């Protein structure tokens, strides 16, 4: 799921920059966003358990 | 809940006797105890009486430090009564009015302001104290500081204060800002006043003051139309209308500024309305100038300066001049602006009549060199006042817009429609004539 | 006779007297959320010649989820105020109705009205009422609710990618939602609205106190720095109680004492854990 | 007079009713789309001498039975349930009958009454006045008494409802009634909506439950969207009283819906003394009555128990066949009620 | 909210009809007027004194309470081990009083659908109010009056809602002064505090297991 989502996020970042091609920096930012939000969800679940 | 009226009435005179004898400290201690009891009981009248009497006793002793400390302490006393604090502040304001020494007055006023800062019940008192402090600062010779102090206030919000007082405060703020040379701030402040106010019962002096301040503000940078409107408002006041000289000056200013204002629909309407006034007869020359600027014919700057040059600039004892075209730099600038207005009027008329003119002829008719006329026309075209096209190689100025085939055909159609309507009207008139002259 | 496109009972936003009064400026911070929301339902309306070039497909809807009181409905009101497209506001609890068929009929009518008014936004608040994951299929009530949800899914999938009809849905409990809603083609943009951090707290405090009087002695940085997990509603309530104390004491200026007391009143700390731990 | 009445009856017999419907849209000058409350939608005409500018999309209308022509436009309907809510009778309780609650009265008034009399202060400060309050505390502390006092002594419109009574068996009717209640408040601004015993429908929203549970949560979601949603309420206030603030949704307790959480705790010594004075005033008492002893013996009591002390003292007097009460009777009553209190669990819960 | 008979075709009001109450609420009323004198109860003298002086006396001799300026007791709860003479005393009170009596049972108020229980409770109180001075007897109160707890199990919440409606009817907005209440419970440790309050169930009468003299009198 994370690998699928990072691709779409990189595409959207390329869209915002307004170019028809995805970039390595776009992929880096996409991973930084998706993995961080997944970690946020995990820690939220941990707090709910607490 | 527990009245102390009898106790306060019985005690206060004794405290006054002791205070005048010289028992200040003991009397203040006892009155403070009584005030504590009254505040706990929630006795508004008793607390107010105690506070006012204590302040009066401290005042009639020339104990200024004691007065200040007592006022601060009694204001900060826990669960104090707002009405009691208001009464104390009112009495202290009377005392501040009476006092004369400058630093003592300053310190007392500062303490009162610090006490009454941010409090709805005592806000008119703070406004009056701030006005007095600003007046004192200005008299001492700090106009910038007085303007800042008076501007810090926000009088449009105080719901308890009366409209007359609010308008007076706003006008004072405007005057101080103009004296400190802050025109943006002056305009922002002046926006507060509602012109509908100067119509109710007595808004005559305030109306005149406000309109004069607005005249100054606009005249700073040149707002001739608004200046004319302000002068019309001044001229409308019955106080000015009663005296012949005042209304005469007002009408002179109105006409002159309407002349000076650039051309537009509002300016034309104002000029027509001003001309349609019977009182103008008493100002004959100015009426002639208005007619000159309203008639659609060429006018000459030399002729205008020859005829009205002295009457509108130096004046005569029978009809005094006006500061519109004085000998100062403002008057010189206004004279130059009037010349520019004459040139613009000439250009507009020679555009209403004339499809094509030569640059030499336009300069000869505007009384300017070819280069100056070219610059004037170019500025007008760029500003979009009039339409013109300069063919520099041939020296021709074309005042007619391009004619599209749609435009030509539309003109032809309009002519045909007008012809048909005229035929119908002629037939109606013919029928009427035949009816009138045929039966007999 | 064939009547005009819609008679309808699900009325459209009058957008002249029912238009909210919440600006974008009235909201403080949430720049990322504003970007995402105004991108997922205005960017496809614009452009679209970049969206396929990179192989990603435009999102049909947006799901706003977060704790209770961090700007969801406020942002919805802001977009309604500042958008020229037609607005169709609904609440999930409205779909469920006594008579069978009425719920699906209402969903269909809503989406048909949105289709008829070409650029339109459909906003369903508290979608948890309809999109609950669990269900007891031997009641009839639950069966009708499931029918409403299925009809909503069918309508949302039945889009041709050529009509500017976007759907926004706000839910405080995003875990309880049926995965079908999150399936691609349906809601695709999940925007989080978390409790403000230090910077968002500072911006919210500034934007809410810019209207109050706020005597100079008040330093909002001390309250921003405090490590309390509070929402924008909490911040607004802090300011509101400070103003209430000012009014009670009969002052038109707010003081640091009032702000401190309001913070204590509104951010009431939970029961303290005993010290023999730690 | 008898013949006048008979003629009026005969004339009134020959009169037919009119279908009641809602106007959805105006197609042309003489064509409207109308939805009869039954369910069907008709294209109908309009009577000529009728102000058609007043037939907006939602106006109630009376339709002729035969031709279905629009013959009258009527004000928005008020459900009999909402009428009954508005037409309750909370006696004539006055603020003097409440003892020990001064700060709480001040706060509740600041929320409900002050913004409805002096909006200028709030405008000057720069804050929108708060909307809702939550009266929580042990039983018998005075929440419903405070609500009754507000309703009796204040001049705004009042809507009293019980959350248990809001619920209905059919699907969606609870939410429908909440919507109708808030529409009534919006129309008759200013209004106070008092939802007593809120925890009946306002509870933590679970993930695993039942159909009835989900129906109640849908009702709660409708209520929340009404209190704070796409449409602001402006001049409608809310009061809610609960003995169990802990079992409430964070969304409902959020400081945008229930701004103030007022705590009505068990009375202190002074509160007990004031309540005893209030409830023992009207009794015919012979001899000195030392309320301090009763207060000292009535620790842990609530207002209802302090009233029951007076009631039991009067009952002891009636048993003795006396036309007056005495301190001995009061002491016996306080001992009796103290003994009775043992059968109750003394515990309070907070909004956490 | 009234009930009116109207013409079938003209839809014109022709007659105002008596109010409508649920069939269950109507069955709750007592028509046979049981016959059990106070003498048939042996061993309970303090408890009978309390019950009569709290229920019957206010209805007949209201002048005493009005003169003394004290409100009559509101509600009587009877609790004790089973077989101690609670329903018997309720029957005796119904027999000796000639005011309206509404017999009721705890489980009678728990209903399948949501809101039906509260509807029944409010309809019963409405009927009691309509029919002059009246007495409502809620036996097996523990069926609906159980303590409120924060539990994830449904079903209990419906009976809790019915209990909240009953609490409001007993004491709340719109005070009631014409319908009394008698309640009998085998258990008081499980009853909710809001139901055992002093404004709803004021007089909590304990019914102990009989002593030697009580046993002799019963035999
Ligand atoms: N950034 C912000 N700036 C200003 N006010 C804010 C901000 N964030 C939240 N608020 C406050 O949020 C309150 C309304 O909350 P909002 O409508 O966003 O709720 P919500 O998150 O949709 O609620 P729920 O999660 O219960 O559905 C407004 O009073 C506003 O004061
Ligand atoms: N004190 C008593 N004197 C005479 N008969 C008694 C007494 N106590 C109980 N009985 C007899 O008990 C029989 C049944 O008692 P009843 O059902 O009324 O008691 P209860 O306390 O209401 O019971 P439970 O707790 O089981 O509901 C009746 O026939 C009654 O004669
Ligand atoms: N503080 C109080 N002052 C006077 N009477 C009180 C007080 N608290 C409770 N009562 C009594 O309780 C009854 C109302 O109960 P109330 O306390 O308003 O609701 P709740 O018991 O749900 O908090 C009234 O009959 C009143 O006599
Ligand atoms: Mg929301
Ligand atoms: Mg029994």
């Amino acid at each position: 799921a994370e690998v699928k989502g990072v691709c779409t996020e990189a595409g959207m970042y390329a869209l915002r920059e307004r170019r028809v091609h995805v970039t390595q920096e776009d992929f880096e930012m996409a991973v930084a966003k998706v993995m961080q939000k997944d970690s946020e969800k995990n820690m939220s679940i941990k707090k709910l358990w607490k | 809940e527990v009245d102390y009226s009898a106790t306060v009435d019985q005690r206060l005179p004794e405290c006054a006797k002791l205070a005048k004898e010289g028992r200040l400290q003991e009397v203040i201690e006892t009155l403070l105890s009584l005030e504590k009891q009254t505040r706990t009981a929630s006795d508004m009248v008793s607390t107010s009486r105690i506070l006012v009497a204590v302040v009066k006793m401290c005042y009639e002793a020339k104990e200024w430090d004691l007065l200040n400390e007592n006022i601060m302490l009694l204001s900060k006393r826990r669960s104090q009564l707002k009405q009691a604090v208001a009464k104390m502040v009112q009495q202290c304001c009377t005392y501040v009015e009476e006092i004369t020494d400058l630093p003592i007055k300053l310190r007392l006023i500062d303490t009162l302001r610090m006490v009454t800062e941010g409090k709805i019940y005592v806000e008119i008192e703070r406004a009056r104290l701030t006005k007095t402090l600003a007046t004192i600062k200005e008299q001492n010779g700090d106009v910038k500081e007085a303007a800042s102090i008076l501007q810090e206030l926000q009088v449009e919000t105080y719901g308890s204060m009366e409209k007359k007082e609010r308008v007076e405060f706003i006008l004072e703020q405007m005057r101080l800002c103009l004296a400190v040379k802050d025109y943006i701030r002056t305009q922002i402040i002046s926006k507060k006043i509602n012109t509908k106010f100067f119509q109710e019962e007595n808004t005559e002096k305030l109306k005149l003051k406000y309109y004069n301040l607005m005249i100054q503000l606009d005249q700073h940078e040149g707002s001739y139309l608004s200046i004319c409107k302000h002068y019309r408002a001044i001229y409308d006041t019955p106080c000015i209308q009663a005296e012949s000289e005042k209304w005469q000056q007002a009408l002179k200013s109105v006409v002159l500024y309407v002349i000076l204002a650039p051309f537009d629909n509002e300016q034309s309407d104002l000029v027509h309305r001003i001309s349609g006034d019977k009182k103008l007869e008493e100002i004959p020359k100015y009426k002639d100038l208005l007619k000159l600027f309203t008639t659609m014919e060429l006018m000459r700057w030399s002729t205008l300066v020859e005829d009205y040059g002295m009457e509108l600039r130096k004046g005569s004892l029978e009809s005094p001049a006006t500061d519109v075209f004085g000998s100062t730099e403002e008057g010189e600038k206004r004279w130059k602006d009037l010349k520019n207005r004459v040139v613009e009027h000439n250009i507009r008329i020679m555009a209403k009549y004339y499809t094509r003119i030569t640059m030499k002829r336009m300069a000869q008719l505007l009384d300017l060199s070819v280069d100056e006329s070219e610059a004037f026309l170019s500025n007008l075209v760029v500003n979009k006042t009039i339409f013109a096209k300069v063919d520099r190689l041939a020296g021709i100025i074309n005042f007619q817009r391009p004619k599209d085939p749609n435009n030509l055909l539309n003109d032809w159609s309009q002519k045909l429609n007008s012809l048909m309507s005229l035929v119908n009207k002629t037939t109606h008139l013919i029928a009427k004539e035949e009816m009138i002259h045929n039966l007999q | 006779d064939v009547l005009p496109p819609e008679a309808d009972s699900s009325i459209m936003m009058l957008t002249s007297d029912q238009k909210p009064d919440v600006m974008y400026a009235d909201i403080g911070g949430m720049d990322i959320q504003k970007q995402e929301v105004r991108e997922a339902v205005e960017l496809p309306l614009t452009h679209f010649e970049l969206y396929k070039q990179i192989g990603i497909d435009p999102p049909r809807g947006v799901l706003m989820y977060g704790p209770p009181g961090c700007g969801k409905t406020m942002l919805a009101k802001a977009v309604a105020h500042h958008t020229t497209a037609a607005f169709i506001r609904v609440v999930g609890s409205e779909f469920v109705q006594k008579y069978l068929g009425e719920g699906p009929r209402m969903v269909r009518d809503v989406f048909r009205l949105a289709k008829e008014n070409a650029p339109a936004i459909i906003f369903i608040d508290e979608i948890d009422a309809i999109a609950t994951k669990r269900f007891d299929a031997q009641t009839g009530a639950d069966r009708e609710v499931q029918r409403i949800l299925l009809e909503l899914l069918n309508q949302m999938d039945g889009f041709d990618q050529n009509v500017n009809v976007k759907v926004i849905m706000a839910t405080n409990r995003a875990d309880t939602l049926d995965p079908a809603l999150l399936r691609p083609g349906r809601l695709d943009r999940k925007i989080e609205f978390p409790l403000p951090d230090r910077r968002q707290k500072r911006l919210i405090f500034s934007t809410i106190t810019s209207k109050m009087n706020l005597s100079e002695e008040v330093d909002l940085e001390d309250y921003v720095a405090r490590p309390d997990k509070i929402s924008g509603a909490d911040i607004n309530s802090i300011c509101q109680e400070s103003g209430m104390l000012a009014v009670r004491e009969n002052r038109y200026i707010v003081l640091a004492k009032d702000f401190e007391k309001a913070y204590k009143t509104v951010i009431k700390k939970d029961e303290q854990e005993h010290e023999f731990y730690k | 007079k008898q013949y006048e009445k008979s003629e009026n009856d005969l004339k009134a017999l020959q009169s037919v009713g009119q279908i009641v419907g809602e106007v959805l849209k105006q197609l042309t000058e003489e064509k409207f789309i109308v939805k009869a409350t039954n369910g069907p939608r008709y294209v109908v005409g309009c009577r000529r001498q009728l102000d058609k500018s007043k037939l907006k999309p939602g106006t109630r209308v009376a339709l002729d039975m035969t031709t279905l022509t629009i013959m009258r436009y009527l004000p928005r309907e008020v459900d009999p349930l909402v009428y009954n809510m508005s037409h309750e009778d909370p006696g004539n309780v006055s603020y003097s009958e409440i003892g020990g609650l001064s700060e709480q009265i001040r706060e509740l008034r600041e929320v409900i009454e002050l913004p409805l009399t002096n909006p200028e202060l709030f405008q000057r400060v720069g804050i929108i006045p708060p909307k809702g309050c939550l009266l929580y505390g042990p039983p018998g502390t005075g929440k419903t008494l405070l609500a009754r006092a507000v309703a009796s002594q204040l001049d705004c419109n009042f809507l009293k409802v019980v959350s248990s009574s809001i619920v209905d068996k059919y699907i969606g009717e609870s939410a429908r009634l909440i919507r109708e209640m808030f529409n009534y408040a919006r129309d008759h601004q200013p209004c106070i909506i008092f939802m007593d015993e809120i925890d009946a429908i306002g509870g933590r929203r679970f993930s695993e439950g039942t159909s009835a549970d989900r129906e109640i949560q849908r009702t709660l979601m409708e209520l929340l969207n009404q209190m704070d949603g796409f449409d602001t309420l402006h001049r409608v206030k809310m009061i809610m009283a609960t003995n169990r603030p802990d079992t409430l949704d964070p969304a409902l307790l959020r400081p945008g819906r229930l701004d103030r959480k007022i705590h009505i705790d068990l009375p202190n010594e002074q509160a007990r003394l004031d309540i005893l004075k209030i409830h023992a005033g009207p009794i015919t008492k012979h001899g000195e009555i030392d309320y301090e002893a009763i207060v000292k013996l009535s620790d842990g009591f609530n207002g209802a128990d302090l009233r029951n002390v007076c009631t039991e003292a009067g009952m002891f007097a009636i048993r003795a066949d006396h036309d007056f009460v005495v301190q001995e009777d009061f002491m016996k009553a306080v001992r009796k009620v103290a003994d009775s209190k043992k059968l109750e669990s003394k515990l309070d819960y907070k909004p956490v | 909210g009234d009930l009116v008979g109207v013409n079938k075709d003209s839809y014109l009001i022709l007659e105002t009809l008596p109010t409508e109450y649920d069939s269950r609420v109507k069955a709750m009323e007592v028509d046979e007027r049981p016959t059990e004198q106070y003498s048939d109860i042996g061993g309970l003298d303090k408890q009978i004194q309390e019950l009569v002086e709290a229920i019957v006396l206010p209805m007949n001799h209201k002048e005493k309470f009005e003169n003394l300026g004290i409100q009559p007791p509101k509600g009587v709860l009877m609790y004790g081990p089973p077989g101690t003479g609670k329903t018997l005393l309720a029957r005796a009170c119904a027999a000796q009083t000639k005011a309206t009596f509404l017999k009721l049972a705890g489980p009678q108020l728990v209903q399948m659908f949501i809101g039906d229980g509260a509807k029944l409770v409010r309809d019963a109180f409405a009927l009691a109010k309509e029919k002059a001075p009246s007495i409502i007897f809620i036996d097996e109160l523990d069926a609906i009056g159980t303590k409120r707890f924060d539990s994830e199990k449904a079903g209990d919440r419906e009976v809790q809602r019915t209990m909240l409606e009953l609490l409001n009817q007993l004491d709340g907005f719109q005070p009631n002064t014409q319908v009394k209440v008698i309640a009998a419970t085998n258990r008081v440790d499980i009853l909710d505090p809001a139901l055992l309050r002093s404004g709803r169930l004021d007089r909590k009468i304990e019914f102990p297991m009989p002593n030697e003299e009580a046993r002799a009198r019963i035999m």
